[PDB]
């Protein structure tokens, strides 16, 4: 199976016209303008994960070209796609905002969905017990991070401009931040 | 006939 | 097996008369109007009045035995409008909706070769 | 144009059927099982009340049906239907043989009254809005003779 | 084989002459077997001399909606210069498709655009209102001509205002005016037309017209 | 003659089929309405009658229990059986019908002896030979009512 | 089957009948049958009608009587307890009886039909896609018997008579290649087109008992009339039409529907290939004739030795002499115990997997498992109580219970709605 | 929370929109249709996927549950519950048969009751029990 950036999948077979490779079947991705950018194939389960430049990916079954699922990560090109050894977990990611997800297409569940700061992180604050750390960036969005897991539980985008400082109360129940939008 |  | 009537519709600006008769005309078979079928006078000319008016004669038409009617639509005429209003056409629709066999459609609005002076006066009317 | 059968004891509408044309003549046999519907199109629809299905569909009359009459006895195969239209035409339909057994035009106006009786030979009493009563004698064979024409001097609504 | 090589159908179909006699039941009653298990109408509409050429080039958009949606049998008689419609008893299903079709041709006949006339087939509550300027006020000569100009306005601006706000179409055929729309909507169109005839300037009615345009969108 | 039809309330003696009693007795298990039940043609011992005698034996037990609680409040049920044959012992022996045998009564009718006759050869066309034979009876025997037996109704009318 | 026939009365019944001759006054009693015939051919006391009606019919009548249990019922004359329970299990397998032993709506109709409950169910599913004239033609043939004469019986195996016999056996099966009832249906139907004058020659060419069909021809009229009565509300008004008895050739879709009606009637008497249920357990190959190929019913008990379960197909059956590998599920009118080496089977027709579940959806034999979790195997859950998903059904005995020996059907899509905590089969999807 | 983010030629319009306000005055005046398309979508999904692979009747979990009740030893069962993924366990818990005599539910309670006695995996056995009531 060979795939092109234009969005065409060709199935090649060694057959008599004495025997040579020929394109027996042709499949096409009818994306309006999105281009095939990254692709991976799992021979054991016959899954094709194609990430398009529009920021959306398709899970296909070959050679029948059945659309298992269509789902979009955003408006940014999906940089990389990978398949698990068993073939049940699919990893996607893109560079512009820094995406990394792990998708369980079997149960339609999300093993991982984690994000990096677009800007440099300006300030950091530990929870009083140290279980979590809160980070702030020039974007103006706050993220809460779990030390043990290292994964982001929540993100806050209320601040319009860059957040300059972040601090916890002694109790740790409350969190306080001051931003370059003119608000605390 | 058809049956035959 | 097909006995014919004449379904006469008079579509005035304020009311619609649906009158079904014999071919010659003196014998009235059924006559109903929008005033029969509406609670307020402002809606007598409304098409809704015409339909429920037209349906009433059609049931009464099937009672006597008449199964077809010749339609002679008309307006108030004289020195007023020459064309039947929306009530007249709506009544014609309902007669088709009732199922009566429509024979022929003609406009018999009284057109004067010469008309007396209109009610409006010089400055006009219908403000 | 919807025939609906209602059961008093059950208190519910058991059967609902559509007739071809509006019908203003309804008849029920003495045995309380068969119903004849007379439409303005001249069609006759005979319905079984308990079972709610059409048994006969006679289309012979030209004018509107004005009179319908059922005749026969329990445990008998002489079941008959007499139908009279608005043109003074009377037809004796045979339910068993499903055919027009006799046809009469002796009346001029609409026939509104019909009645059959056994002669120990069946006697039909046809009466219409022309102020006359006609007595006919007939059988299952091709015999149908007019015995008497009685001027009753009134618009015979029912006889 | 390529050089790079290593080394029942269950069917889907699944189950889910009148007798010439009578039978007597134990009740003594008779029981008998079951019995054996749109009319042709025509409408004639004549087309005036000035509407053949519009009919001729536009016809290929006129007969389709009548013949397949409405299921009518189409003809126009060249000898009489009239359009004939008829109901096919074995195909036509709506007993009224003819009359909606007859009004369809009439709307085009009066002078309306074909696409505007298709609304008559699309809708069941669209009517035509017709009246004449001398009915409103007795205008003659240049006075009559000026009144007609006011209804159209410059570049048809005035009618197009009447057109958009009251949600109708208006055909200003010389002194004859035809308005197509809903009953209330045609009435909302009529007084504006009447007001211009009686002498109201286009500017003022434009203001009153934009007032009625509001209450339509709220309601 | 039917399940659905109903006898008048005034009637105090009721004629019906074996199946008809079954369905009425489906409608009501108690049968407090019926003080007594009469079983006829028991020697036929029809299944639909056998189903009747059994389910009925269940009910007479209830009415016996209901009678035991209060004779006045609940009416006793009497079971009477009519059998042309004397072989009601098989009914009597069964435990399911009841625990202990009830008395059995015998009535002997004054019946005149019947002289018995057989034809030498049986006839396949038994209907036709019977007809000739029936004609032979009227020819030679004095006036007396004749009882005939044919299995098929259409043969009888024939 | 149970049928009503003219038969000699009991001696005592005859003696009573003599009595009413003499009850009024001393009488000459006449008997068309001879006295010497009377002693031999008349039983002293007529057999109880309880012994005469089928036990399954007794049960169904009692279920119309809604009797709580056959055994709690008091009766004079016993059928055996286990037989009565077997009849209940029999009716349940048909769908006539619920798991709670209550009579189903279809159960009530089979009670109304005079015919046997197995044959009654046929009268229900007969009227499907204009296949009614056939299922009467099959049913009439089944009750009457097999008109065909075997080549072994004839003694033709002289050789040329075998070829004509083989050609005759071939023209039976042009209708259905793999089914033995339908080839017979083509035949019982075939003589109907054949003229009366040429019937005897047609009877001789195909070795067909001239008499046994006239009862079939008469019987089909009676059966069609009974069905027409029962199906229609005006049950007395309906009359038998010879044109109704007349039938037009089936479509292949009708054949598959007909194969379904065959399976509803003997849903218990259905057997899979023994090799299919246990591949490689018993050595089988194409060289082994269809006599050699074994089968095992789902309803049959599992046995310590596999061969005891194994049942084998008849030689006269076409499926044996085609020479092709038989289909997986076979369905038989009756199991013939003759033959110690191999137990003989006559199979009406070949029933497919998913369609067999369709006689199983109706009946109570089918057992449905839980929904599966896999690629593209998600369950739609429209409302809290209803769902769509693919479920593996096991026909008859489940895997957990090893006393019986059942086979598992391939998974099929199905709509499930929860009732009483278990999701009933609304319909396969 | 993990779900992803989301004409007829004879048009039937009546009332004040079409201008028959008389109809409104005189008093004369689709969720099931949505109920109708959702079942079409459901059967469409069923037809979209037509896997025909053969399978055994009983899953591994339920087989051990039956065997554990037979031998009164759910240790083999309890081991595989711990190994099951968070999605895998909860699907099994929802599935357990809910018809009388409720053997599977009773068997499952006995298995975890054994688990608590072991005093191992105490938290997990506690959560499985919570999911049962849910």
């Amino acid at each position: 199976y060979t795939v092109s950036k234009d969005g065409a999948v060709f199935v090649w077979e060694f057959t008599k016209r004495k025997y040579s490779w020929r394109i027996t079947k042709k499949h096409f991705f009818y994306a309006n303008q999105a281009k095939v950018k990254c692709v991976t194939f799992h021979p054991a389960t016959r899954l094709l994960a194609v990430g398009f430049t529009s920021g959306e990916f398709r899970l296909y079954d070959l050679p029948d070209f059945t659309l298992i699922q269509q789902l979009s990560m955003g408006q940014n090109p999906v940089n990389t796609v990978s398949v698990n050894q068993t073939g049940e977990w699919l990893a996607f990611g893109s560079s512009k905002l820094g995406q990394l997800l792990v998708y369980e297409w079997q149960s339609e569940s999300y093993i991982l969905k984690q994000q990096g700061h677009f800007d440099s992180t300006n300030s950091l604050a530990y929870s009083p017990d140290g279980s979590r750390v809160v980070t702030a960036s020039e974007d103006g969005k706050i993220k809460v991070w779990d030390i043990t897991s290292g994964f982001c539980l929540a993100t806050f985008e209320e601040h319009t401009s860059s957040v300059t400082a972040v601090q916890f109360a002694k109790r740790g129940q409350v969190m306080f931040s001051s931003s370059l939008d003119g608000t605390v | 006939n058809p049956w035959l | 097996s097909q006995v014919f009537g004449v379904a006469r519709i008079y579509a005035s600006f304020n009311d619609t008369f649906v009158h079904v008769t014999d071919l010659s005309g003196k014998e009235t078979i059924a006559r109903v109007t929008g005033g029969m079928k509406v609670k307020a006078d402002r809606d007598e000319s409304s098409p809704y009045a015409a339909m429920l008016a037209a349906q009433d004669v059609a049931a009464k038409c099937k009672e006597v035995g008449i199964t077809a009617v010749h339609v002679k639509i008309r307006a108030t005429g004289g020195t007023r409008t020459k064309t039947p209003g929306p009530g007249g056409q709506a009544a014609l629709r309902a007669l088709a909706r009732s199922g009566l066999r429509i024979g022929r459609i003609e406009d018999v609005t009284p057109v004067p070769s010469d008309s007396t002076r209109k009610k409006g006066g010089r400055r006009g009317r219908r403000l | 144009q919807l025939l609906k059968i209602f059961h008093l004891k059950t208190g519910k509408v058991v059967r609902s059927m559509k007739i071809s044309s509006p019908s203003y003549i309804l008849d029920a046999d003495s045995t309380s099982t068969l119903l004849a519907v007379g439409g303005t199109d001249g069609s006759i629809i005979v319905v079984d009340i308990e079972n709610g299905y059409i048994t006969h569909s006679f289309k012979g009359h030209g004018g509107t049906i004005s009179s319908l009459k059922f005749y026969g006895q329990l445990n008998s195969k002489i079941w008959l239907l007499a139908s009279g239209d608005t043109n003074g035409m009377v037809k004796v339909w045979d339910l068993v043989k499903r055919k027009c057994l006799h046809t009469l035009q002796e009346h001029t106006s609409a026939v509104r009254g019909l009645d059959i009786i056994e002669v120990p030979s069946l006697n039909l009493l046809s009466g219409g809005r022309d102020d006359i009563i006609n007595l006919w004698d007939f059988n299952m064979k091709k015999k149908c003779k007019l015995l008497k024409t009685l001027p009753v001097n009134q618009q015979v609504e029912s006889c | 084989v390529a050089p790079t090589a290593l080394k029942d159908d269950d069917d889907d179909v699944l189950l889910d002459h009148e007798s010439k006699t009578v039978v007597v039941d134990d009740q003594g009653k008779p029981r008998f077997t079951s019995a054996s298990k749109i009319k042709f109408e025509s409408r004639k509409i004549m087309v005036p001399p000035h509407r053949m050429t519009p009919l001729r080039n536009s016809w290929t958009k006129i007969y389709p909606p009548l013949v397949e949606h409405l299921k009518l049998q189409v003809r126009m008689n060249l000898k009489t210069k009239s359009v004939e419609l008829r109901t096919n008893p074995k195909f036509t299903t709506d007993p009224g498709a003819l009359q909606k079709g007859a009004d369809f041709i009439k709307a085009f006949t009066l002078g309306f655009d074909l696409d505007d006339s298709i609304a008559l087939l699309r809708l069941d509550d669209l009517y035509i209102e017709t009246f004449e300027v001398k009915d409103v006020k007795t205008l003659t000569g240049d006075h009559l001509s000026r009144a007609i100009g006011r209804i159209a306005g410059k570049d048809g601006k005035t009618k197009f205002a009447i057109e958009n706000a009251t949600r109708t179409r208006i055909v200003l055929a010389d002194s004859k005016i035809h308005i197509l729309g809903g009953f209330t909507h045609i009435r909302m169109a009529r007084e504006s037309v009447v007001s211009l005839i009686l002498g109201s300037p286009p500017g003022k009615v434009y203001g009153n017209l934009r007032t009625v345009a509001s209450r339509l969108k709220e309601r | 003659i039917r399940f659905d039809s109903t006898a008048k309330e005034d009637t105090k003696v009721k004629f019906m089929t074996d199946g008809v009693l079954l369905r009425e007795m489906m409608h009501d298990f108690k049968l407090t309405k019926y003080s007594s039940i009469i079983i006829d043609e028991a020697h036929e011992r029809n299944i639909n009658t056998d189903i009747l005698i059994g389910m009925l034996s269940r009910c007479v037990r209830l009415r016996a229990k209901l009678h035991k609680e209060n004779p006045i409040e609940h009416k006793k049920l009497k079971l009477i059986i009519m059998s042309a044959t004397l072989r009601v012992s098989d009914f009597s022996e069964n435990k399911t019908l009841f625990p202990i045998a009830p008395p059995v009564l015998q009535v002997d009718a004054r019946q005149f002896p019947v002289s018995i006759h057989f034809n030498r050869r049986t006839a396949f066309n038994y209907t036709d030979e019977a007809f000739r034979k029936t004609c032979k009876i009227h020819q030679k025997l004095p006036p007396g009512a004749i009882l005939v037996f044919l299995t098929g109704q259409q043969e009888i009318t024939h | 089957v149970q049928s009503f026939e003219v038969g000699w009365v009991s001696k005592a019944s005859a003696n009573q009948r003599s009595g009413r001759a003499g009850r009024t006054g001393p009488g000459h009693c006449y008997r068309l049958y001879s006295s010497a015939v009377f002693e031999h051919d008349f039983e002293q006391f007529s057999k109880p009608e309880i012994l005469r009606m089928p036990v399954e019919s007794i049960v169904l009548q009692m279920k119309s009587m809604a009797i709580h249990n056959i055994i709690n019922f008091p009766f004079p004359t016993p059928p055996d307890r286990v037989a009565l329970s077997k009849a209940i299990q029999l009716l349940q397998y048909l769908g006539a009886l619920d798991n709670k032993e209550m009579i189903t709506e279809d159960g009530k109709k089979m009670s109304l039909f005079p015919l046997s409950p197995r044959f009654s169910k046929m009268l229900l599913v007969s009227d499907e896609k204009a296949c009614l004239p056939y299922i009467v033609a099959i049913v009439s043939a089944l009750s009457v018997g097999d008109p065909f004469i075997n080549e072994f019986e004839l003694g033709i195996n002289k050789k040329e008579l075998r070829s004509k016999f083989y050609k005759s056996r071939s023209q039976f099966s042009k209708l259905d290649k793999f089914s033995d009832v339908f080839r017979l249906l083509s035949v019982v139907s075939a003589m109907d087109y054949v003229p009366k004058e040429q019937k005897e020659i047609f009877m001789k060419k195909n070795f067909l008992r001239g008499k046994l069909m006239e009862e079939i021809v008469k019987l089909r009229k009676q059966l069609m009339y009974i069905i027409k009565s029962n199906t229609s509300k005006e049950n007395i008004a309906v009359v038998i039409r010879n044109e109704d008895l007349k039938s037009d050739i089936p479509s292949v879709i009708q054949i598959k529907l007909l194969k379904q009606m065959i399976c509803a009637g003997f849903v218990d008497h259905v057997a899979v290939r023994a090799d299919v249920l246990f591949p490689d357990d018993a050595k089988i190959t194409n060289r082994t004739s269809i006599i050699n190929i074994p089968y095992i019913p789902v309803l049959a008990t599992r046995t310590p030795n596999i061969e005891d379960c194994f049942v084998y197909i008849h030689p006269t059956s076409i499926l044996n002499n085609l020479g092709e590998m038989p289909p997986k599920y076979m369905l038989y009118y009756s199991l013939h115990l003759g033959g110690n080496n191999k137990t003989r089977m006559n199979t009406l027709c070949d029933i497919a997997s998913t369609p067999l579940a369709n006689i199983a959806r109706k009946g109570l034999l089918l057992t449905y498992s839980k929904p599966l979790t896999g690629q593209g195997l998600k369950t739609v859950n429209l409302s809290p109580t209803e769902r769509y998903c693919y479920v593996v059904p096991r026909f008859g005995s489940t895997v957990d219970n090893d006393l019986k020996i059942g086979w598992d059907l391939n998974p099929i899509a199905v709509h499930q709605k929860k009732q009483k905590g278990q999701w009933t089969v609304i319909k396969f999807i | 929370r993990s779900k992803p983010k989301e004409l007829p030629f004879f048009l039937q319009l009546s009332g004040e929109k079409v201008g028959d306000e008389a109809s409104v005055r005189e008093g004369i005046a689709h969720r099931r249709d949505q109920e109708a398309q959702k079942k079409l979508d459901a059967e469409e999904q069923m037809n979209k996927f037509k896997v025909t692979g053969r399978l055994g009747f009983e899953s591994h979990f339920t087989k051990q549950l039956r065997e554990g009740s037979q031998s009164k030893d759910y240790s083999s069962l309890l081991a595989t519950l711990i190994n099951f993924s968070p999605a895998a366990v909860d699907l099994e818990i929802r599935s357990l048969n809910s018809f009388e005599p409720f053997d599977e539910i009773v068997w499952f309670i006995d298995a975890l009751t054994q688990g608590l006695k072991s005093n191992k995996n105490f938290e997990l056995y506690e959560t499985f029990m919570s999911l049962l009531f849910k």
